[PDB]
């Protein structure tokens, strides 16, 4: 029943980690200058 | 704390030992036995503090953000080296392209059982633009040595 | 059936923790980032 | 494209006061006239102009916490701003505002930026919570003040960029 919009989440809760990741990744690229 | 951040996946055949080349890297441990989890693991490289943030096995947003890869097969296991191809193919096609990537023979403690002859694994390597060195998760071989080369080899490209 | 449901939560509370660290560390780059350029 | 802050904002105060709906009129323009569904607590963003600077907010909703207990700190990690929420028809809701006040000073920073809102103007004609008496204890408290309407979209955007501007506002001062 209502696990399949836990599943869903989880996904979105990855994707939102990746982001992240990427401008921490980037802003510390441009941190250095 | 640190002064870069690197997300490195690592991608491969179930059983080959991805999970402990991550667990051995960023805790010193090695086991014997799920989601989408990742560990981290901060060195020197040049004077700078490098933070990688290792994941292990939405493939998309797997690969979102990944500056490098390690490619991982089993030595013991020729199946898991067939399909390298199949795994490289999921990274060219969901991945940047100038993301760095490393062909990791794992279980290099089981030599005496190899299936993979190393020359033939670095040929698959070189000729496809990949690093290559093999591991033993068990007995830690090289695992310093690999997260070390590819997590340099990424930081002298984004000193750019 | 229900060790199911225990489970996801378990890893949606981690993810959860990992994005709150995140952000803070991304909130703290951004201003001494603008502290210069 | 991109941003040059990001704030961290949470929603905070008793269940059905019209958190979820805050959340959902300012990020997308979206509202539900029924019971949200209750499952892993989640945030949306949204980026505003504040001095030519591009703010973006990631604002939470803390409904799901204390139950998922054991990382009530993540909600209120890294957060520099809180908007206090009750309903101006249910006095209860404004009765506990005293209590998620102390909730927040536990959890959160000393100095995280406060608004007190008032939801559901809209429904004024069952005005269970004076605005005067509400304005006073947010005087009282050092908290800011605002009273709003999810459903009509009536001060949502005011009250959001009133409490990030103050935000921009403190961390450009260092
Ligand atoms: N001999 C040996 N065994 C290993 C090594 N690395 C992992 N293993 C074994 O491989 C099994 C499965 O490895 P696992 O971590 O699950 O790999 P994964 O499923 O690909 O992530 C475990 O029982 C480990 O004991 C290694 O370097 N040498
Ligand atoms: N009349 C009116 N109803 C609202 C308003 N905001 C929310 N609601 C309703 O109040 C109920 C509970 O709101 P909800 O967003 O779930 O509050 P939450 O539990 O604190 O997140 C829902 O049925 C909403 O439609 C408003 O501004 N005016």
């Amino acid at each position: 029943y209502h696990l399949k919009e836990l599943r869903e989440q989880l996904a979105k809760q990855t994707v939102a980690i990746a982001e992240l990741t990427e401008e921490l990744q980037s802003k510390c690229i441009q941190l250095n200058k | 704390s640190y002064d870069y951040l690197f997300k490195v996946v690592l991608i491969g055949d179930s059983g080959v030992g991805k999970s402990n080349l991550l667990s051995r890297f960023t805790r010193n441990e090695f086991n014997l036995e799920i989601g989408v989890e990742f560990a981290t693991r901060s060195i020197q490289v040049d004077g700078k503090t490098i933070k990688a943030q290792i994941w292990d096995t939405i493939t998309s947003a797997y690969y979102r953000g990944a500056v490098g890869a390690l490619l991982v097969y089993d030595i013991a296991k020729h199946l898991t080296y067939e399909n390298v191809e199949r795994w490289l193919k999921e990274l060219r096609d969901h991945a940047d392209s100038n993301i760095v990537i490393m062909l990791v023979g794992n279980k290099s403690d089981l030599r005496h059982l190899r299936a993979v002859p190393t020359d033939e694994a670095r040929a698959f390597a070189e000729k496809n633009n990949l690093s290559f060195i093999e591991t033993s998760a068990l007995d830690s071989t090289n695992v310093e040595e690999a997260f070390k080369n590819i997590l340099t080899e990424i930081y002298r490209i984004v000193s750019q």
